[PDB]
């Protein structure tokens, strides 16, 4: 029972900007249409992990993730860094 | 919006069963809806299969639609009904209710 | 088009994911996708929960959307792959393939 | 293990136009928008049956579902009719 930052994107059954999870934090950035790198974090479950804590490539979007099971909040310290061009 | 549970009042006087349901004619039943976008937060509870499909949607719009927001926990409720015998009934009904909502 | 099994061939080398992953590469997941409407045919397998918003929707269009087709039955797969520790590793992960859809 | 006729409607995993079920036996008549009537039958399941076998009145279509387990196929002798204006 992991705790876990979020700030873009957070769930009403858990307030204060920590959600708990069985599986792992993520940090992601991800360029909306925008183009200024937006950031969100939050917690991942166990199945599906191995497939969303890394990184595929999109058309027309840069993304990228990444998680942590190392500490309660451990994602405030994940800075994932946009795929260049 | 995200997926989430939200607001499905059920009003059976409305749909015409008042004839055969005695009690409740009202219940709140929930439904789901919103995005399904990744990553698959916890609290969605995907499979292994919606994370592939929410991946490959999003890489190709083509070859699959994005993943669907649905119930992935249900409650039951009693209904006190009429039945074709004029025998008075009161009976659980299961999967009425939305408890939790996932992409699936 | 009424909610069936369609195909969705995955490509993990597509993915980027040859890295990783040593066999297989690819693999058939399927994807449901399809009509859900009144009534709900015994393959569909509804929840009551269906049932009841599929009716709500086609009264109502406003008050909740259709009932989505998605996975009701899955199986799993084995994949070998690297892991961090740079062993391979043969695992069986779970909910990998649709066998049946359904109306949720 | 019940079976029954489809016509309008019928699933693959059950060819000859024969479905099988744990529950019902259903035809039902709806007006398509053209406002011919077209009819269907087929197989539904046991649970959500209280709730299909009977009809709900839909703004802008008329329909009636009928349902019968009384023996294989009894649905071939539903006849239920449009509900009147």
């Amino acid at each position: 029972i992991l705790r876990c930052k979020c700030h873009h994107h957070c769930p009403e059954d858990s307030v204060n900007n920590i959600c708990s999870t069985d599986g792992y934090c993520f940090t992601m950035i991800e360029e909306d249409d925008s183009g200024m790198p937006v950031v969100t974090s939050g917690c991942l479950g166990l199945e599906g992990s191995d497939f969303q804590c890394r990184d595929t490539p999109i058309p027309h979007q840069r993304r990228s993730i990444e998680c942590c099971t190392e500490r309660n909040e451990c994602n405030k310290d994940l800075h994932p860094t946009l795929p260049p061009l | 919006a995200r997926c989430s549970r939200k607001a499905l009042h059920v009003n059976f006087k409305d749909m015409g069963w008042d004839d055969w349901i005695i009690a409740p004619l009202e219940y709140e039943a929930f439904h789901c809806e919103g995005l399904c976008e990744f990553p698959l937060r916890s609290h969605l509870e995907p499979t292994n299969h919606a994370v592939i499909q929410t991946l490959m949607n999003s890489m190709d719009p083509e070859s699959t639609p994005p993943t669907c927001c649905v119930p992935t926990r249900l409650s039951p409720i009693s209904i006190l009904f009429i039945d074709s015998a004029n025998n008075v009934v009161y009976k659980q009904y299961e999967d009425m209710v939305v408890e939790s909502c996932g992409c699936r």
